[PDB]
């Protein structure tokens, strides 16, 4: 996912 | 599609010998390429990845080599074993595609065929057919061609032909050729023949029988 | 208590090479003892940074040491429809560095990788990746168990799982004495960190140049997970290996993971299948606890006990006001099988800054009193800042609450003098382990002989 | 009593066996009686009243200007302590006690920095400063008359593998493998030093818009770090209560963090941000630590606020923790209000009085009976809580000398923390007498010239 | 050891669907690739496709696509291979192949499994003897085994006693069914004296006829  | 033109088709050799198998590609692959043995009667075993690189548990005396898009596997001093099909492949781009193969043949002195005729059986005559056999047994080389005639006039039509691997312990091949007809058809005519050619003789090697005679 | 302080020895390197950020000792054939050192900023062809290695040989003058040459090239492959690219161009190569047996494994955790497919790509990312050397034969070999070729489309339909291209394999390093390489990963798996095993005699015969992928199906990764407790852990932060479950024919593994748990921080136990045994938690968030991991049996009941350095530990004092000193943590492994209770020694700096904890160093048994030993690095300790190396010795309750020996930095400011230390190894051949320090602020590697003990 | 039991040979001695012994200097003084004694008792052997030394602990003021009643106006001419300066004499092991006034004072100037995450992933959380500079000055208004906002803006280190660094479109668009667009990455750059004009703020925000890195975390706290320590840059005010607010939607990248992307040097804690009002040591400086944080905060006299969203709210509570004086608020879409959060986090801020003594001396030791609320007296303690801006409160202080020190002059400081006023102790050490400065060395009396004549006894004098 | 055990040969009819397998041994299939390749006596060798039995994607040569379906289960540690709406030119060994190192190469190889699509039921051989025809120092007699499917059919002389000097050769297909002949060459003191019989076995049917070769 990460930058979200 | 990236073609490989695999090079030569067969080669007779003996042992001891030291050979080399080409493949052409349509365009460079980088080393990207393998080489695989197929022993007859048998699957396949790889041999080298990668151009060069060899399989493991695969002798030292193979070898790949080559660039661009030409390669060449090497077998110095062959053995009893190394008498197979061999076959590159190339994995540069997919589809993959495979080369058309090299045949290892044993190498030998020339020897003519013993030509065989045989008319139908009495148990197939009364079925209703009508086969004549024409065996052509130990020659050397493979390169052989058979022709039927029925009354002295050729006959290409109902024709099954059938050729042997290279036998064990003479190295010569054979060949099982068989013209079959009707019963009423095989009645029309009196005589049969198959006539061989072979590089031994110049002249075919000839064998007939006539129909209602012995 | 007995590491000369007066006669030290000074290797170095090139300038602006980190010379020092990791260094090994490491045995030829003949059991000559040298010192591997990593630069990971050294030069390459094209006057670019992309690391090295240098194998310095024993002398009591040190100087300047030989290369180990390895491929500083990028690659590319085009196969399989595809293109493989590799870029070293600021790798770090060096960054970490180990021996086992005659064989040095350097690695690049930041070497780049990326894959090619008409208009798709895999990303450009930092795999990471270790390059073997046998110093004696000249073979080579690569191990990088995070390249694929899967495009970034399918990362993104599978919701970026098994996403090993961020690993940076080769981020921290061990060998174990059968000869399996682990090498820690703290961005595989998208930032949780995965770890890598595999025998060195397997990444060596299946290694070919050229291929870039290939595989080791002797080797053996850790696994994905979902528990947000191992979100963005740095899992493979540190590594190292012990024996904390009874059997012998086992090995078991020690994985730090200083931001495990929203930045609490955490070391686990393992078996050689990535089972975790034990987990200890950290005591304070942003300590980092994890950063460094020892493993050495310091009370000598023959059973490894677990060292941990947190060093940003933020030490309570006075008027309800926290300081950052940093701590190091003593885990005795109990008898039989039981479970690692509270530590057992909380030894805690002292310089504000000072990052006490940020390595540690088993010595083996220093003062030959029959009980192992230890170092721990406050490369920014001391009263001038400059660096200190603290020296504790073993017990049978464990470790001495208070330091025998204090090696202050022969180096300028901000060399980073401890960052890096290694010991348990006699050099010289008289009888009593050293240490080896390195400061690659300055370029430098400083060794410490032991000699007998004065009192 | 203790003063002649104790045959002192000096009036220095004997000053120093109690504060209430005192020591008669009279030449016709009677044989057999002891120069040390109570004052009392001194007088009433006819002792001559200018030969008695005996020093009195006192406590008297200096500066004792009015509490200011309101903030507003003035050259920074505010008085928040009471009283400014006094003068403290002790003798040894005696104490007096002194007293202090603190006043959290009406319509004291304010500023106010923003510092925004602009992530991706804060798409769907700028609804919250979509028009903040026009509706926190209405809500602020009320709370001073002078305030003065700002706006920064982070993402996390431009660098692999926090940063998209293929293809090269990436570079520029970090959106290009989507279908929209958004700017290059960033670590933190400044945008509207802290003015007045608060149409500056909404209009500089309308223009502002997000980008994208790859990893949750963020480097926000590389912001709180320049935000900081660049006071000319940012514009913060040298009389002004100083708010720093932090907001994100995500987890923070901390201290040796740096080191996936190859940063392995410490955070200096110095100003890195040019006249391009972007941070340049954001990727070759590691992240900053707690420690270094707090010392930074403190130093500038920085309010941090956590105005995070509530999937993140325990993270920053517990980090919260780790810096005193922090304060967080929810940034949902449901509370009393958003981002009147600031005013609450502001009216949190102002709640507290502790305070803090600096440059104390060894010997000096310091007591304190706090008086919160109204009148209600707490031993014990030198910390209010619960407070409303406006109110005051007021602490007794002792201070217990421990013998006495080589030096007679020392002064130390009183402040509550957070104020710009201060209480300043100057402390004197009176335990020497008067008589001593007419010695007579090498007197006749004593031992013919082998001695020293003072306060009426013969010193031995140096040497021997 | 790396080892693939591919499924015995199938024998269907045109139109239907058969599913091939290629099972591991030795080793995880979710290993590498694994590549499905045709064999042909006169066409030669022929790439299918593809699979990465970890996530189930797939490669296909276009002349294949439809045809043929690769899949893969590594619960059972196996990989398949179906092939929908069989004719005759879909009658050929297919292989399972796997990379040693390289993930793309083509190294190791299953034994292999042989397909054949006839609507042709089970037919008995009509065996024939051959004599000569109505003198050297030599002969050569022999024997037709006609019209049988499927194969195989194990031809003897004289119930195995007559092994050396005999030539059987491969079986040919004609309109669905088989026809195989074999000969055999003895000296003329041979025969007619040493009585000669031909002995063939046609499992599938259950039939084993012997003809004894008579002269003319
Ligand atoms: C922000 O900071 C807070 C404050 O520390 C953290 O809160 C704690 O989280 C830990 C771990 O999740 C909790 O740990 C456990 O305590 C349990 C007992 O708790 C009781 O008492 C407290 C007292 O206030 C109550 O609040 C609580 O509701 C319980 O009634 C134990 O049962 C747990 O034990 C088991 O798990 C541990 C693993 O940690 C094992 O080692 C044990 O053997 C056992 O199997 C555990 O010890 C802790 O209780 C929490 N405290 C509070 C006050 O909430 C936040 O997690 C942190 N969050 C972030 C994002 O940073
Ligand atoms: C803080 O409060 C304590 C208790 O209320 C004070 O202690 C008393 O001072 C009186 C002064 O007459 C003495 O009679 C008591 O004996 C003291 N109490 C004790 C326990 O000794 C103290 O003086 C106060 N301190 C300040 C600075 O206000
Ligand atoms: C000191 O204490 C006494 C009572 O204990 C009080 O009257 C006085 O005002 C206090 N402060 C001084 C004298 O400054
Ligand atoms: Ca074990
Ligand atoms: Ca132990
Ligand atoms: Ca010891
Ligand atoms: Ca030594
Ligand atoms: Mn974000
Ligand atoms: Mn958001
Ligand atoms: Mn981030």
């Amino acid at each position: 996912a990460g930058d979200v | 599609d990236i073609l490989m033109t695999q090079s030569p088709s067969s080669m007779s050799v003996s042992l001891g010998d030291t050979v080399s198998i080409t493949c052409h590609a349509s365009q460079g692959i980088s080393s990207n390429i393998g080489w695989l043995q197929q022993k007859p009667g048998k699957s396949f075993m790889g041999l080298i990845y990668y151009g060069t690189n060899l399989v493991d548990g695969v002798p030292s005396r193979f070898s790949g080599s080559g660039s661009g898009a030409d390669y060449s596997l090497t077998i110095s001093s062959l053995d009893s074993e190394d008498f197979a099909d061999y076959y590159c492949v190339q994995y540069a781009q997919l589809p993959y595609t495979f080369g058309g193969g090299t045949k290892l043949e044993i190498k030998r002195a020339d020897a003519a065929p013993t030509v065989s005729i045989f008319p139908p059986s009495s148990e197939q005559l009364t079925s209703g057919g009508a086969s004549v056999v024409c065996f052509l047994n130990n020659f050397y080389p493979k390169d052989i061609n058979v022709k039927w005639k029925i009354d002295g006039s050729e006959r290409q039509n109902g024709v099954l032909n059938s050729w042997t691997d290279q036998d064990s312990k003479d190295s010569t091949y054979s060949m099982s050729s068989t013209l079959t007809l009707t019963k009423d058809e095989y009645e029309r005519h009196n005589s049969y023949t198959c006539e061989a050619t072979h590089k031994t003789s110049t002249s075919p090697i000839v064998k007939s029988f006539n129909r209602n005679e012995c | 208590l007995n590491l000369d302080p007066v006669q030290l020895t000074f290797y170095a390197g090139p300038n602006g090479s980190q010379f020092g950020f990791s260094l090994d000792f490491h045995k030829d054939s003949h059991g000559r003892v040298a010192i591997v050192v990593g630069a990971p900023r050294t030069l390459g062809p094209s006057q670019e940074e992309t690391g090295g290695v240098f194998l310095c040989p024993w002398r009591a003058e040190g100087g300047q040491c030989p290369s180990l040459l390895f491929d500083l090239r990028d690659e590319t492959r085009n196969v399989g429809s595809q293109t493989l690219q590799t870029f070293k161009a600021r790798q770090g190569l060096g960054a970490s560095v180990v021996s086992w047996s005659d064989v040095i494994v350097a690695c690049a955790p930041w070497q780049h990788w990326n894959v090619l497919e008409k208009t798709e790509e895999a990303e450009k990312t930092p795999v990471g990746s270790c390059f073997l050397a046998q110093p004696e034969s000249g073979r080579r070999a690569e191990y990088s168990p995070c390249r694929g070729n899967t495009l970034s489309r399918i990362y993104v339909e599978n919701d970026f799982s098994w996403d090993k291209r961020y690993c940076e394999a080769g981020f921290s390093s061990v060998v174990t004495q059968a000869g399996e390489l682990v090498l820690g990963a703290p961005g595989g798996y998208y930032f949780l960190g995965l770890l890598a095993q595999a025998p060195v005699a397997d990444i060596f015969s299946s290694y070919r140049p050229g291929i870039l992928l290939w595989h080791v199906s002797s080797q053996s990764l850790s696994f994905d997970s979902s528990n947000p407790e191992y979100f963005d852990g740095y899992w493979g932060y540190s590594v190292a290996v012990g024996e904390f479950d009874g059997d012998l024919n086992t090995t078991e593994y020690v994985v730090g993971a200083p931001t495990w748990s929203w930045t609490l921080g955490a070391v686990e136990i393992l078996d050689s299948y990535y089972q975790r045994l034990h987990r200890l938690r950290g005591e304070q968030m942003a300590s980092y606890f994890g950063h460094s991991v020892a493993v050495t049996d310091v009370n000598g009941d023959g059973r490894h006990d677990l060292l941990v350095g947190a060093p940003l530990y933020m030490e309570s004092r006075a008027d309800r006001k926290l300081a950052e000193v940093g701590r190091v943590y003593l885990f005795l492994q109990p008898r039989g099988p039981h479970a690692l209770g509270a530590p057992s020694l909380l030894l805690t700096g002292t310089q504000l800054y000072g990052r006490f904890g940020s390595a540690i160093a088993p010595l083996g048994d220093l003062d030959r009193d029959g009980y192992n030993d230890i170092a721990v690095a406050a490369p920014y300790g001391g009263p001038s800042g400059r660096g200190q190396v603290l020296v504790f010795l073993g017990q049978s309750e464990g470790l001495r609450s208070r330091p025998s020996q204090v090696l202050d930095s022969p180096f300028p400011t901000g060399s980073a003098f401890g960052f890096s230390l290694r010991g348990a190894v006699d050099i010289d051949d008289n009888g009593y382990p050293d240490l080896i320090v390195g400061a690659y602020g300055a370029n430098q590697v400083a060794v410490y002989r032991a000699q007998p003990v004065v009192k | 009593n203790i003063c002649t039991t104790r045959g002192v040979s000096s009036c220095q001695q004997c000053l120093a066996v109690s504060p209430m012994c005192a020591w008669c200097s009279d030449e016709a003084l009677p044989l057999g009686s002891p120069r040390c004694d109570l004052k009392e008792n001194l007088l009433k052997d006819n002792c001559a009243p200018e030969s008695i030394e005996f020093p009195v602990s006192e406590a008297r003021v200096l500066e004792d200007r009015p509490l200011s009643d309101k903030g507003s106006g003035d050259s920074s001419q505010v008085t928040q302590v009471s009283p400014q300066r006094i003068a403290l004499r002790l003798r040894p092991d005696d104490s007096k006690n002194f007293s202090i006034q603190v006043r959290q004072v009406e319509d004291y100037p304010v500023d106010i920095y923003y510092l925004m995450d602009l992530s991706y992933s804060m798409k769907d959380d700028l609804w919250s400063i979509q028009n903040l500079g026009t509706k926190l000055a209405t809500q602020m208004r009320k709370l001073t008359s002078n305030l003065r906002i700002g706006f920064g803006a982070f993402v996390d280190k431009p660098v692999s593998p926090y940063m998209y660094i293929s293809p090269p479109e990436a570079l520029e668009n970090p959106c290009y493998d989507m279908k929209t667009t958004c700017l290059p990455m960033f670590g933190y750059k400044h945008v509207l030093t802290l003015t007045d004009q608060v149409t500056r703020f909404n209009e500089e925000v309308k223009k502002q818009s997000v980008s994208r890195n790859r990893d949750a975390p963020e480097g926000g706290f590389d912001a709180i770090m320049q935000a900081t320590v660049c006071d000319e840059k940012i514009g913060w005010r040298n009389d002004a209560s100083h708010l720093l607010v932090f907001t994100t939607d995500a987890k923070t990248h901390i201290a040796l963090d740096g080191r996936l992307a190859g940063i392995v040097q410490p955070n200096d804690g110095q100003c890195h941000v040019g006249s391009d009002n972007h941070y340049s040591a954001s990727t070759t400086m590691d992240y900053p630590s707690l420690g270094l944080m707090t010392e930074k905060l403190s130093q500038k006299n920085i309010n941090l606020i956590f105005a995070v969203t509530e999937n993140v709210v325990n993270l920053y509570q517990n980090y919260s923790e780790l810096i005193p004086g922090t304060t967080v608020g929810v940034l949902s879409m449901d509370s009393s209000n958003v981002l009147q959060l600031i005013v609450d986090a502001y009216g949190k801020i102002r709640s507290k009085v502790e305070l803090e003594v600096r440059d104390l001396p060894e010997e000096l030791s310091l007591s304190f009976n706090a008086t919160c609320l109204n009148n209600e007296v707490i031993p014990g303690l030198k910390s209010c809580m619960g407070l409303k801006i406006g109110d005051t409160v007021s602490f007794s202080i002792e201070a217990k000398v421990r013998g006495c020190p080589q030096e007679k002059e020392k002064s130390f400081t009183i402040k509550p923390v957070g104020f710009k006023d201060s209480l300043i102790v100057q402390v004197t050490f009176d335990c020497d007498c008067a008589c001593q400065a007419q010695a007579e060395p090498n007197s006749h009396r004593c031992n013919n010239g082998n001695g020293t004549f003072e306060c009426g006894v013969c010193r031995c004098g140096p040497g021997w | 050891e790396v080892q693939l055990q591919q499924s015995g040969a199938e024998l269907v009819k045109p139109g239907a669907s058969v599913k091939l397998s290629c099972t591991a041994s030795g080793f995880n299939i979710k290993d590498t690739y694994v590549h499905w390749v045709k064999q042909r006596p006169e066409q030669g060798l022929e790439w299918i496709g593809r699979i990465d039995p970890a996530n189930g994607y797939t490669k296909y040569d276009p002349k294949f696509q439809g045809k043929a379906t690769i899949t893969a289960d590594t619960s059972s540690n196996t990989a398949y291979l179906q092939l929908s709406s069989l004719t005759s030119e879909d009658t050929a060994v297919y292989y399972c192949v796997r990379p040693l190192y390289d993930y793309y190469a083509m190294d190791y190889w299953g034994q292999g499994t042989s397909v054949t699509v006839s609507s042709a039921k089970t037919t008995a051989p009509s065996v024939y003897p051959l004599a000569p025809v109505c003198t050297g120092s030599s002969v050569t007699l022999g024997c037709l085994v006609k019209g049988y499917f499927p194969e195989p059919v194990t031809l003897t002389w004289n119930s195995g006693s007559l092994s050396s000097g005999v030539h059987t050769f491969p079986a040919v297909l004609q309109s669905d069914l088989y026809t195989l002949s074999s000969s055999v060459t003895v000296t003329s003191s041979t025969w007619p004296s040493q009585s000669i019989t031909c002995n063939v076995a046609h499992p599938a049917s259950s039939t084993k006829v012997d003809k004894k070769i008579e002269p003319r």
